[PDB]
């Protein structure tokens, strides 16, 4: 097990659908920014380096 | 009274249209090149991501100004080679080759 930051998806039913990692490329975390899992096209801001 | 010369005048006019976008990194100010900062801001949450948000809004609008003037035209012209059209010579405002 390693410290991350994952982020999770309910049901209406409250059962987990879908996860997704917040370090394994810039996508991902483009989605932990947004937060949201479709992402229209355009340029997003996202953490500093 | 009717008047029966004239003149003719031309007044210049002067606007800003645009100002100089920015942007900030957190931890190089509010930190500055400590970790222990940078350990103790996480308490306050992500309000670096709230205000790049914010100027990039601000820059967003900036090359939007630039844009709403001058992007009218739908075909790039060319200038002519004759400068001067009958006594009215355009050397001082078109271009030079
Ligand atoms: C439209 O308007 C433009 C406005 O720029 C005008 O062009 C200018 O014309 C004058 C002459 O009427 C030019 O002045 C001369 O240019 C030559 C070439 O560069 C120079 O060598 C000359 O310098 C010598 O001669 C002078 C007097 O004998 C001396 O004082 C000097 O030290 C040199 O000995 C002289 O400067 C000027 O360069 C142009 N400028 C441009 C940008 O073209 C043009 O004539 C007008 N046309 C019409 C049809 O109205
Ligand atoms: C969340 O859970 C509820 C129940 O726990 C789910 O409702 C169930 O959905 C199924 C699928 O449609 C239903 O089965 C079908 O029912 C219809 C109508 O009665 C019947 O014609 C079909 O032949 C089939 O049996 C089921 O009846 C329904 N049950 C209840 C109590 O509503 C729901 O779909 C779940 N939603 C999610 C997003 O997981």
């Amino acid at each position: 097990l390693k410290p991350t930051t994952f982020m999770l998806k309910y049901d209406e039913n409250g059962t987990i659908t879908d996860a997704v990692d917040c370090s394994q490329n810039p996508l991902a975390e483009l989605k932990c920014s947004v937060k949201s899992f479709e992402i229209d096209k355009g340029i997003y801001q996202t953490s500093n380096f | 009274a009717i008047p029966t010369n004239f003149s003719i005048s031309i007044t210049t006019e002067v606007m800003p249209v645009s100002m100089a976008k920015t942007s900030v990194d957190c931890n190089m100010y509010i930190c500055g090149d400590s970790t222990e900062c940078a350990n103790l801001l996480l308490q306050y949450g992500s309000f670096c991501t709230q205000l790049n948000r914010a100027l990039s809004g601000i820059a967003a609008e900036q090359d939007r100004n630039t844009r709403e003037v001058f992007a009218q035209v739908k075909q790039m012209y060319k200038t002519p080679t004759l400068k001067y059209f009958g006594g009215f010579n355009f050397s001082q405002i078109l271009p030079d080759p």
